[PDB]
C-alpha cells in the first residue's frame, strides 16, 4: 500500500581518510525473523559481505527506533573507496532478499 | 523432497522426520490430518537456519537444518494422537512470487496407545442377494478384503476405516445374483499383514 | 489469524460443464509489496498439493488454459471451464501474505450423474461375534447419488444414537454413485434386552423413509 525497499543513506558519502564514516539503513519489517546485510560491490559488480546484524573494522548497531540501522567504516581508508549497499533478508512473510539502492563512500587523501 | 518412512510411535514420546533435497531455498512444514485440513506449520532457511513458527505449532514443533547434508528436520515432541498426519516438507524460492512448487511425498505418523492386534472378521449374511463382512477391532492399519480371492469385483464396496476403542474396524459388501448365491460359495478374505493374520470366512446362509 | 473459508465443499459438474469454487478471508491479504499471495492448490487422492494460480491471477506454467484465478480485497474466486477427469479432487485455496499462512478448508469437485435411491441391507450380528460378548448391527446404503443422505437407528421404534460409527466411499469411478456404511454396535446383554431393530435412508430421491428391519 505504501512499500518502499531497504534505505541506504546518504547516496554520497565524502570522508577524509582517517575519518569515521557512517551510512544509515532504514527497513521497515513486518515481522521479527531478518538478518540485516552490508555489503561492498566487487569490481565484477557483484556482491561481498561487509557485517551483518546480529554480528572487525565494519560494525553495524541497531538503532532504539526498530527501523535505522548504522552502518560504520572505522578509520576510514582511501581503498575503502567504492560501492556500498544493505539487504533485508526475511524469511517470512514471503521469504525475500531487498536490497537497498546503491551509495558511494569516497575517501579523500588527507 | 525425499522425507523419512513413516513413523508408529507412542502417546508422549518425540519423534524427528527429515527432508532431503539447497541453500536456494525456504523450506516449510504442512501438515495434514485426517479430515484433510492443511496447516502451516513453520519455516526454516536453510543458509541461516533462522526460523518463523505458527504460534500454535511452537513448543509442538521444533525446525532444524543441516546443510552438510543438505537435509531439514522437524522434531515433534510430547506427542499425543492429534499428531497423527501426513507431514509435508515443501519449498519457496527467495524472491518468486509464489509459495510451493515441489513437494515431498510426505510422512504418515500415527500416534496411539494400542498394540498389534488381529482383526476379528464377522459374515453378514442376510434378483440379486448382497453379502458382507464386518473387520472389527484391529490395528494398526492397513487391511486387504477381496472375494473369492479376487475372482469377485464386481459390486463390490469396502468402506474405509474408522476409530473406536483405538482400534480400526471397516466392513465389505458384495452383491450377486440370486442364482449364484448360496447355490455357489462366497468367501470373504482378510489380509492383516502386520499381525500375519490372515482369515477366510465362508458366508453360510 | 486469517481464517480463509471456501464454498462450497462439494462442487457436482459434468466433465466440460462450468464450476467455480470461492475462497473468502476475514481480513484483507495484501502484503507489505502491494502484491497479493493468494494460491489455489488441487490436491489428487494419495498425492502431494499441486499448485495451479499464484499471486491472484497468475497460472503456473504446466497449469491448462482453463483454470482461472481471480478476485480482489477479501473475494476470490477459482474457476474451471473445462472439467476433466485430471481435474477431480479437493481445490485449496491459501494465504501467503500474513504469517501465519492458512489454508481454506478444501472443496471437491466431483461428478454429477443422474439420480439414484440407496439399495439398503440390513444385518443382524453373527452368531459368531455374540460369543465374543458384543454385537454389531450392519446397514449397507449402496449405489446411490448424492452423496447426501441420514440414516437413524431405532430399537423398538426409539431412535438411538450411540455406538453407531459410519463410513462413506468416494465416489465410484464406474457408475459415479456413492455408498456408506453405519454400524451400530452393543453389548450382547443390551442387544438381547431388546427386539425390533432398524435402519432408516431419508435421501432426496424419497419424500418418505426406506426402512430395513428385523427381529431376533
Ligand atoms: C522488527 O524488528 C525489531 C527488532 O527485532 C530484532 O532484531 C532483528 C534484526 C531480528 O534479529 C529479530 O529476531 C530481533 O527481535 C522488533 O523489535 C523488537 O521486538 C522484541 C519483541 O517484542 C523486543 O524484545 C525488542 O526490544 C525489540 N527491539 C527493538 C529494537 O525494537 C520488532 O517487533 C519487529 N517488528 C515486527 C512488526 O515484527
Ligand atoms: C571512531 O569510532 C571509534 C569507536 O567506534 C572511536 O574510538 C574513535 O574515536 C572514532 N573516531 C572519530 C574521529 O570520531
Ligand atoms: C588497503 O591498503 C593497505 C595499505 O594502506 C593495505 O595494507 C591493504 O591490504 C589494502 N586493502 C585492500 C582491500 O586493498
Amino acid at each position: 500500500i505504501q512499500w518502499n525497499p531497504p534505505t541506504f543513506s546518504p547516496a554520497l558519502l565524502v570522508v577524509t581518510e582517517g575519518d569515521n564514516a557512517t551510512f544509515t539503513c532504514s527497513f521497515s519489517n513486518t515481522s521479527e525473523s531478518f538478518v540485516l546485510n552490508w555489503y561492498r560491490m566487487s569490481p565484477s559488480n557483484q556482491t561481498d559481505k561487509l557485517a551483518a546484524f546480529p554480528e572487525c573494522r565494519f560494525r553495524v548497531t541497531q538503532l532504539p527506533n526498530g527501523r535505522d540501522f548504522h552502518m560504520s567504516v572505522v578509520r576510514a581508508r582511501r581503498n575503502d573507496s567504492g560501492t556500498y549497499l544493505c539487504g533485508a533478508i526475511s524469511l517470512a512473510p514471503k521469504a525475500q532478499i531487498k536490497e537497498s539502492l546503491r551509495a558511494e563512500l569516497r575517501v579523500t587523501e588527507r | 523432497l525425499q522425507q523419512s518412512g513413516p513413523e508408529l510411535v507412542r502417546p508422549g514420546v518425540s519423534v524427528k522426520i527429515s527432508c532431503k533435497g539447497f541453500t536456494d531455498y525456504a523450506l516449510h512444514w504442512v501438515r495434514q490430518s485426517h479430515v484433510k485440513s492443511l496447516e502451516w506449520i513453520g519455516v526454516i532457511s536453510s543458509y541461516n537456519g533462522i526460523t518463523n513458527y505458527n504460534q500454535r505449532f511452537k513448543g509442538k514443533a521444533t525446525m532444524t537444518v543441516d546443510k552438510s547434508s543438505s537435509t531439514a528436520y522437524l522434531e515433534l515432541a510430547r506427542l499425543t494422537s492429534e499428531d497423527s498426519a501426513i507431514y509435508y516438507c515443501s519449498r519457496e524460492e527467495w524472491d518468486v512470487f509464489y509459495y510451493f512448487d515441489y513437494w515431498g511425498q510426505g510422512t504418515t505418523l500415527t500416534v496411539s496407545s494400542a498394540k498389534t492386534t488381529p482383526p476379528s472378521v464377522y459374515p453378514l449374511a442376510p434378483s440379486m442377494v448382497t453379502l458382507g463382512c464386518l473387520v472389527k477391532g484391529y490395528f494398526p492399519e492397513p487391511v486387504t478384503v477381496t472375494w473369492n480371492s479376487g475372482s469377485l469385483s464386481s459390486g463390490v464396496h469396502t468402506f474405509p476405516a474408522v476409530l473406536q476403542s483405538d482400534l480400526y474396524t471397516l466392513s465389505s459388501s458384495v452383491t450377486v445374483p440370486s442364482s449364484t448365491w448360496p447355490s455357489e460359495t462366497v468367501t470373504c478374505n482378510v489380509a492383516h499383514p502386520a499381525s500375519s493374520t490372515k482369515v477366510d470366512k465362508k458366508i453360510e446362509t | 489469524d486469517i481464517m480463509l473459508t471456501q464454498s462450497p465443499l462439494s462442487l457436482p459438474v459434468s466433465l466440460g460443464d462450468q464450476a467455480s469454487i470461492s475462497c473468502r478471508s476475514s481480513q484483507g491479504i495484501v502484503h507489505s509489496d502491494g502484491n497479493t499471495y493468494l494460491e489455489w492448490y488441487l490436491q489428487k487422492p494419495g498425492q502431494s498439493p499441486k499448485l495451479l494460480i499464484y499471486k491472484v491471477s497468475n497460472r503456473f506454467s504446466g497449469v491448462p488454459d482453463r483454470f482461472s484465478g481471480s478476485g480482489s480485497g477479501t473475494d476470490f474466486i477459482l474457476k474451471i471451464s473445462r472439467v476433466e477427469a485430471e481435474d477431480l479432487g479437493v481445490y485449496y485455496c491459501f494465504q501467503g501474505s500474513h504469517v501465519p499462512y492458512t489454508f481454506g478448508g478444501g472443496t471437491k469437485l466431483e461428478i454429477k450423474r443422474a439420480d439414484a435411491a440407496p439399495t439398503v441391507s440390513i444385518f443382524p450380528p453373527s452368531s459368531e461375534q455374540l460369543t465374543s460378548g458384543g454385537a454389531s448391527v450392519v446397514c449397507f446404503l449402496n449405489n446411490f447419488y448424492p452423496k447426501d443422505i441420514n440414516v437413524k437407528w431405532k430399537i423398538d421404534g426409539s431412535e438411538r444414537q450411540n455406538g453407531v460409527l459410519n463410513s462413506w466411499t468416494d465416489q465410484d469411478s464406474k457408475d459415479s454413485t456413492y455408498s456408506m456404511s453405519s454400524t451400530l454396535t452393543l453389548t450382547k446383554d443390551e442387544y438381547e434386552r431388546h427386539n425390533s431393530y432398524t435402519c432408516e435412508a431419508t435421501h432426496k430421491t424419497s419424500t418418505s423413509p426406506i426402512v430395513k428391519n428385523f427381529n431376533r
